[PDB]
C-alpha cells in the first residue's frame, strides 16, 4: 500500500530554519518524482517544489526561491524539505505528493483536492 | 448447403452497406478538425471564439474558417483529476491552452500545468496553441504598480525584453516588458522538450479580440502542414 | 466538519475487512493449481486445437 | 561510333551496382512500410519498380556493347531495346506524381485527408498502360546480329517524323517540366514562413533543400536528353548529310542519354536514403 | 482533536490486517507451482484483421456465442463483428463520439457503451423496424464511463471517474445500488462467473470486492504503486488478476484475501492497460504501452510468449467464453484475432 509520512514542523517564529521530512513506503521511490505541497488557509493547495528520480532536476515557486531546499535520499526511502529564513507568509499544511506514475517526466494531479498519492500532510506555522 | 450459401450472400451484401456508410462518415471525419480546450476558470476560454452546443458535460464548439471545419471541444463535467480522461485527446489536431496574464498569484499553476500537458507521454506530438488571454488586464496592473511580478518570479528582476518584440504603437515600455516575460516562460518549457515532435504557438489575445478563429486556423495549418512533412516523406 | 465524518466510514470498513475468515496461501495455491491441471485439455489457447477444428482457419 | 560503343559499355557498368543495390533495398524497406504504418507509397515503390526494370535491362545491353555480337535473337533485342525506354518515360510520370503530390499536402494542408488517396491505384496503372503504348514506337521505328545502337531506322518520311517527335517531346519532356518546376516553385514558397519559429529546428528549411534537389536532378539529367533527342533521330534518317554535325550529335547524345540513365541511380539517394524515415527502417 | 484519534485508530487496523495477511502466508504460490512443467512457447498468428474504424479503439467485448464482438472507437461508431468472416454485422453511430468502454449482453439482445458523456447508453440489436436505436441512457453518474457489464437483459453494472461503481435497473433507468469506497478514479471491473460479485479497480492503487446484493466492499486488495487500468477474474472466482501503470500485474486470492504472485520484467517499463485468462486460467494474456502483448504463465509467472501485430497503444483485449481465440484492439483502429497452430 502506498504511503507517505510527513514529519516534522510546528510553530517557529519567522526568520527561523524549518525542516521536513517524508517517509516513502509502498513502492519504489528512486522510480518516482517527488513533490511538495501546500495549502494555505483559506486557499487552495499550490505546488512549492520537485525533484527528479536522481535528484539531477529541481524546480521551485519563485514565492520561496532561494529559501527552500528540497533533497531526497533513494536509500533512505526519504524525502526532505529544508525551509530556512521563514516568513509568515509560508504558514500552511505542507504535503508530500508523489506522481502518478513512474518513469515519466510529467506529473499531473498532484496539487489536486483528493489525489490517492499524498501524504497526510504536516503543519507549519510561522505566525508569531 | 444451399440454404446457408446465401445466409453467407446476405451477411456479405449487408457488410458493403456498412462499408458504404462508413466511407461517406470517414469523409466528413477527416474534413473536421478536433480541437481541445483547456485552461482554468479565470481564463476566459469560452470566449475565445466569437455553432456553440452543450452535449452532456462536453461544451462543444464548431466555427468554420475558410470552408474549414473546426470542432472545438472543452471538458466541464469531470473532476480535478485529469490524467486519465486526457488520454482521450491524443488525436487532436492541437490543444488551446489559454492563460489568464493578469492573474499573478495563479499564473505559477498556469505554468505547472502547461508542463504536465507538454511532458505528457500521450501528448508528446500534439502541438499547442498558448492564448495569453486578459492583455487589457495586465496593462492596466502593471501600469498601476500596486503588484509587482518581481514578487512573485524572482527572474523578473534580470530580465530584458527580447530584441524580437513587437509590441503594439503606444504600448508601454514596461508593460511590454512583462507581457513577453510570461510568454517566455511558457516557451523556456515549450523549448526544453519535444524534440520536434510538437512546438507551441503564443499568442496575445484580450477579451474584444475577434481574430482569435483566425489565429488558430493559421496555427492549424502550419501544424498539419508540419505533420504532412513527416508521416508523407515517402508518398 | 467533512473530514470527521469521512474518517469514521474509513475506521468503519476496516472493522468488516479485519474481521474475515482467511484460508492459508497453500491452500489457495493448490486449488489455483488444481483448476488449471483440470481444465488444461480443454483449453484452446494453451493446447492448440487442429486446424480442422479451428474456425479461424 | 566506336566511342559511342566504348561510352555506353563503360556508363551503364557503373550504374549497374547502385542500382540494383539501391531499388531492391529500397523495395524491401517499401514492403515493411506498408506492413508498420500501413500508408501508402505506391508513388515511391512504383518509382523504385520503374528504376529497377531500367537498371535491369542493362547487364543483357552491356554483353552486347563488350562482344559486338547479339546471338538472343531478334526477338529478344526487340524487347530489351524496348524495356529500357518505357521505363525511362514510366520513372518521369511518377517524379511528376511525387512533385504533385508534395506540391498538395503542402499548398493546400487542409484539402488533403487520408481518404483523398482515393483514386491514386488508378493513377500508376493507367500510367503505365498509356506508356507501354506510346512507346511502343521506340522497336517498331527501327524494326527495318545488330542490335541496340546498330539498329537500323526505318525509312519514315521527315514531315511525320517531325509530328510523332513534335507529340513525344511535349508529352514526355515539356509536360513533365512545366508541372514540376511550377509544383516546386509554389511548393518552396509554401514552405517559406513569413515569421519563422526560434525552435523549428530547420524542419522547413531541410525540406526546401530536399525538393528544390528533386527539381535539380530532374532539370539535369532529363533536360540534355530531350535536346539532343530531336536531333540524334535525324542523325539516324541522315536528313541533316554533314560530316562534322554528324560525329558531334551522336557524341553529344551518348553523354546525354548516358547522363539521363545516371536517374536509376540518383533516385534512391534523392528520395529514398535521404528520408529520416529510411534511417529508422535500416537502424 | 477527533480526526487525528480516528486516524490513529486506522493505523492500529491496517497494522492487524497486515499481520493477518503475514499469518496465512505459510507458502509462496512459486514454491507451490515450481514442480510443475512449463508452458513452453506460445506461439499465436493473426488469423483476422478488422479493419473499418477510423479512430483509436477504447474497448471490445466478445459475445457469448464466441463468435459476435463489439469494438467500441472513438470516431464516434459501435461496431459488431462476425470474427469467422469479419462482416460487419452493425454499425452504430454514437450521439458522443469520446466513449470509453463497451459491453455485450450475454443474451446478445443489447449492447452497452459510455465515455466522456458521463451516460450509459443501451442499444436494442433485435427491433422489427431493423435498425439498431437507443433504448436506454442511465443518467447519474458525475464523471465519465470507464467500464461497463451486464448481468442480464435488465441489469449492469457501471464503473466511472467519480471513485463510485452503480447498479442499474435498465427497465426503470435508475440505479437500484451505489458502490462507494474508492478514493480514485475507478477504470474497471470484472463480474464473478455466477455474477454474486465483481471487483473493480481504480487509481488509488487498491482493487475492492464488492457484493452485488448487498451492495457493500468485502474486501479490499493493496499491493500495487499506481493506478489500476485492467482487472479480471480468474474463471473459477476465487482469485483475480490486475494491471497498472508501475508495469507489474499481480494474482490477488480472494480467500485468502492478499496477493499471491507479481507478473513484471526489467525490461517492461511501461503501463498495462487490459488483462484476461485464458479458458483454463493457466495463460494471462495483458496489454502493454509498448504497442506489445504479454502472454504470462499465471502459475510460474514466466512470459510465455509475446503478441506483436500492433503499432500504437493495445487499449484492450479479450478470451472468447470457448477459449478458441483471442481477440487484441489497439489505438492504431485495427482489432485482431490471434490463437495458436498444433
Ligand atoms: C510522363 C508524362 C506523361 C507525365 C504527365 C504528367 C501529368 C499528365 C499527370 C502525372 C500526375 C497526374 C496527376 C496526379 C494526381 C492528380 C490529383 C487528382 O485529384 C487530379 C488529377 C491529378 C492532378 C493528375 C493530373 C495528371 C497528372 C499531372
Ligand atoms: C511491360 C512491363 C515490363 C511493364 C511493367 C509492368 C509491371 C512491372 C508494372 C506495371 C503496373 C505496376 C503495378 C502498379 C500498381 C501496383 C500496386 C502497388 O501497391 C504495388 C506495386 C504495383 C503492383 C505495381 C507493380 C509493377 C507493375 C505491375
Amino acid at each position: 500500500q502506498v504511503q507517505l509520512q510527513e514529519s516534522g514542523g510546528g510553530l517557529v517564529q519567522p526568520g527561523g530554519s524549518l525542516r521536513l521530512s517524508c517517509a516513502a513506503s509502498g513502492f519504489t521511490f528512486s522510480n518516482y518524482k517527488m513533490n511538495w505541497v501546500r495549502q494555505a488557509p483559506g486557499k487552495g493547495l499550490e505546488w512549492v517544489s520537485d525533484i527528479s528520480q536522481s535528484g539531477a532536476s529541481i524546480s521551485y515557486t519563485g514565492s520561496v526561491k532561494g529559501r527552500f531546499t528540497i533533497s531526497r535520499d533513494n536509500a533512505k526511502n526519504t524525502l526532505y524539505l529544508q525551509m530556512n529564513s521563514l516568513k509568515p507568509e509560508d504558514t500552511a499544511v505542507y504535503y508530500c505528493a508523489r506522481c502518478p506514475a513512474p518513469f515519466t517526466r510529467d506529473c499531473f494531479d498532484v496539487t489536486s483536492t483528493t489525489y490517492a498519492y499524498r501524504g497526510q500532510g504536516t503543519q507549519v506555522t510561522v505566525s508569531s | 448447403t444451399e440454404d446457408q450459401r446465401n445466409e453467407e450472400k446476405a451477411q456479405r451484401e449487408a457488410n458493403k452497406m456498412i462499408e458504404k456508410q462508413l466511407q461517406k462518415d470517414k469523409q466528413v471525419y477527416r474534413a473536421t478538425h478536433r480541437l481541445l480546450l483547456l485552461g482554468a476558470d479565470n481564463s476566459g476560454k469560452s470566449t475565445i471564439v466569437k455553432i456553440y452546443h452543450v452535449n452532456s458535460g462536453i461544451f462543444e464548439t464548431k466555427f468554420q474558417v475558410d470552408k474549414v471545419n473546426f470542432h472545438m471541444f472543452d471538458v466541464g463535467a469531470q473532476r480535478d483529476e485529469r490524467r486519465k480522461w486526457i488520454q482521450c485527446f491524443n488525436d487532436v489536431t492541437a490543444i488551446i491552452f489559454v492563460v489568464d496574464s493578469s492573474d499573478y498569484n495563479r499564473l505559477q499553476e498556469a505554468l505547472n500545468d502547461f508542463k504536465s500537458i507538454w511532458n505528457n507521454r500521450w501528448l508528446r506530438t500534439i502541438s499547442v496553441i498558448l492564448f495569453l488571454n486578459k492583455q487589457d488586464l495586465l496593462a492596466e496592473k502593471v501600469l498601476a504598480g500596486k503588484s509587482k511580478i518581481e514578487d512573485y518570479f524572482p527572474e523578473f528582476a534580470r530580465y530584458t525584453t527580447p530584441e524580437d518584440a513587437t509590441p503594439e504603437p503606444g504600448e508601454d515600455p514596461r508593460v511590454t516588458r512583462a507581457k513577453y516575460f510570461i510568454r517566455d516562460e511558457f516557451l523556456r518549457i515549450s523549448t526544453a522538450s519535444g524534440d520536434g515532435r510538437h512546438y507551441c504557438y503564443p499568442h496575445f489575445t484580450c477579451s474584444v479580440d475577434t481574430e482569435n478563429a483566425r489565429r488558430i486556423f493559421n496555427d492549424c495549418r502550419d501544424i498539419i502542414q508540419r505533420m504532412h512533412l513527416r508521416q508523407y516523406e515517402l508518398l | 466538519t467533512a473530514s470527521i465524518a469521512q474518517a469514521r466510514k474509513l475506521v468503519e470498513q476496516l472493522k468488516m475487512e479485519a474481521n474475515i475468515d482467511r484460508i492459508k496461501v497453500s491452500k489457495a495455491a493448490a486449488d489455483l493449481m488444481a483448476y488449471c491441471e483440470a481444465h488444461a485439455k480443454e483449453d484452446p489457447l494453451l493446447t492448440p486445437v487442429p486446424a480442422s477444428e479451428n474456425p479461424f482457419r | 561510333t566506336d566511342f559511342r560503343y566504348f561510352i555506353y559499355a563503360v556508363t551503364y557498368t557503373v550504374i549497374l551496382v547502385p542500382g540494383l543495390i539501391g531499388n531492391i533495398l529500397a523495395l524491401w524497406v517499401f514492403y515493411g512500410y506498408m506492413k508498420e504504418t500501413k500508408r501508402a507509397v505506391i508513388f515511391m515503390i512504383n518509382l523504385a519498380i520503374a528504376d529497377l526494370l531500367q537498371v535491369l535491362s542493362l547487364p543483357l545491353r552491356i554483353f552486347y556493347y563488350l562482344n559486338h555480337d547479339w546471338p538472343f535473337g531478334p526477338g529478344l533485342c526487340m524487347f530489351c531495346f524496348y524495356l529500357k525506354y518505357v521505363n525511362m518515360y514510366a520513372s518521369i510520370y511518377f517524379l511528376v506524381c511525387i512533385s504533385v503530390r508534395r506540391f498538395w499536402f503542402l499548398m493546400y494542408p487542409f484539402r488533403f485527408h487520408d481518404c483523398k488517396q482515393k483514386y491514386d491505384l488508378y493513377i500508376s496503372i493507367a500510367g503505365w498502360l498509356i506508356i507501354c503504348l506510346a512507346c511502343v514506337l521506340f522497336p517498331l521505328l527501327r524494326t527495318s546480329t545488330k542490335c541496340f545502337v546498330d539498329l537500323p531506322t526505318r525509312n519514315v518520311n521527315l514531315a511525320q517524323s517531325v509530328v510523332m517527335m513534335t507529340i513525344g517531346e511535349l508529352i514526355g519532356f515539356v509536360t513533365p517540366l512545366l508541372i514540376v518546376l511550377y509544383c516546386t516553385w509554389k511548393t518552396v514558397l509554401s514552405l517559406q514562413d513569413k515569421y519563422p519559429m526560434a525552435q523549428d529546428l530547420g524542419e522547413k528549411q531541410k525540406a526546401l533543400k530536399m525538393i528544390l534537389t528533386c527539381a535539380g536532378v530532374f532539370l539535369i539529367c532529363f533536360a540534355p536528353y530531350h535536346f539532343s533527342f530531336p536531333l540524334d533521330f535525324l542523325v539516324k534518317s541522315n536528313e541533316i548529310k554533314s560530316c562534322l554535325a554528324r560525329r558531334v550529335i551522336l557524341i553529344f547524345h551518348s553523354v546525354a542519354l548516358c547522363l539521363a540513365s545516371l536517374n536509376s541511380c540518383l533516385d534512391p539517394v534523392i528520395y529514398y536514403f535521404s528520408t529520416n524515415e529510411f534511417r529508422r527502417r535500416l537502424s | 482533536s477527533e480526526l487525528d484519534q480516528l486516524r490513529q485508530e486506522a493505523e492500529q487496523l491496517k497494522n492487524q490486517i497486515r499481520d493477518a495477511r503475514k499469518a496465512c502466508a505459510d507458502a509462496t504460490l512459486s514454491q507451490i507451482t515450481n514442480n510443475i512443467d512449463p508452458v513452453g512457447r506460445i506461439q499465436m498468428r493473426t488469423r483476422r484483421t478488422l479493419r473499418g474504424h477510423l479512430a483509436k479503439i477504447y474497448a471490445m467485448h466478445w459475445g457469448t456465442d464466441s463468435r459476435l464482438l463489439v469494438s467500441a472507437s472513438q470516431d464516434g461508431k459501435l461496431i459488431i463483428w462476425d470474427s469467422y468472416t469479419t462482416n460487419k454485422v452493425h454499425a452504430i453511430p454514437l450521439r458522443s463520439s469520446w466513449v470509453m468502454t463497451c459491453a455485450y449482453a450475454p443474451s446478445g439482445n443489447y449492447v452497452a457503451c459510455g465515455g466522456l458523456d458521463n451516460i450509459c447508453s443501451i442499444y436494442n440489436l433485435k427491433t422489427r423496424e431493423g435498425n439498431v436505436r437507443v433504448s436506454r441512457e442511465l443518467a447519474g453518474h458525475t464523471g465519465y464511463l470507464s467500464c461497463c457489464r451486464f448481468l442480464d437483459d435488465n441489469q449492469i453494472v457501471t464503473s466511472s471517474g467519480d471513485t463510485t461503481c452503480a447498479l442499474w435497473d435498465i427497465e426503470t433507468g435508475q440505479q437500484t445500488t451505489t458502490f462507494t469506497g474508492h478514493t480514485g478514479d475507478v477504470m474497471s471491473l470484472s463480474l464473478a462467473p455466477d455474477t454474486r460479485l465483481f471487483v473493480s479497480g481504480a487509481c488509488d492503487a487498491s482493487a475492492k470486492l464488492w457484493d452485488v446484493r448487498e451492495g457493500m466492499c468485502r474486501q479490499t486488495f493493496t499491493g500495487h504503486e499506481s493506478d489500476i487500468n485492467a482487472i479480471c477474474f480468474f474463471p473459477n472466482g476465487n482469485a483475480f488478476a490486475t494491471g497498472s501503470d508501475d508495469a507489474t500485474c499481480r494474482l490477488f486470492d480472494l480467500r485468502a484475501d492478499q496477493e499471491l504472485m507479481t507478473y513484471s520484467h526489467d525490461n517492461i517499463i511501461c503501463g498495462i492497460t487490459s488483462v484476461s485468462f485464458s479458458k483454463s486460467g493457466r495463460l494471462l494474456l495483458a496489454g502493454y504501452d509498448d504497442f506489445n502483448c504479454n502472454v504470462w504463465d499465471a502459475l510460474k509467472a514466466d512470459r510465455a510468449g509475446v503478441l506483436a501485430g500492433h503499432d500504437n497503444r493495445v487499449s484492450c483485449l479479450g478470451v472468447t467464453d470457448d477459449g478458441m481465440a483471442v481477440a487484441t484492439g489497439s489505438w492504431d483502429s485495427f482489432l485482431k484475432i490471434w490463437n495458436g497452430s498444433s
